[PDB]
């Protein structure tokens, strides 16, 4: 799964194609802002407020 | 028409269909070269040459 070179393009064509699709099109995480720390403070622990 | 196998490549004990080799000599040589390159890099991942040289 990690080294897709190990999947034979001749013996296993479909499985190789399915592996490279996952690596290139899986969704990318992102971030957004919320809250008002001036009054409510911040309760975040492992992330920035 | 045939090829003699030295070491390594002395561990082919299964059916020929499982290996699925190309027919002609030149194609077989190429096929073996690309397939052996990946195995070389795989073993070098675990054993760096700078530490296990000898």
């Amino acid at each position: 799964f990690m080294n897709i070179q190990l999947i034979s393009p001749i013996d296993a064509p479909i499985l190789r194609q399915w592996a490279e699709i996952i690596h290139r099109y899986w969704p990318n995480p992102s971030q957004i802002r919320y809250g008002a720390p001036n009054v409510f403070g911040s309760a975040n622990l492992f992330t920035p407020p | 028409v045939a090829v003699q196998l030295f070491r390594p490549l002395q561990g082919l004990v299964l059916d020929t269909q499982l290996y699925g080799f190309p027919g002609a000599f030149d194609d077989w040589e190429r096929f073996m070269r690309e397939k052996l390159r990946v195995l070389k890099y795989e073993v070098l991942r675990i054993y760096p040459i700078s530490n296990y040289s000898n």
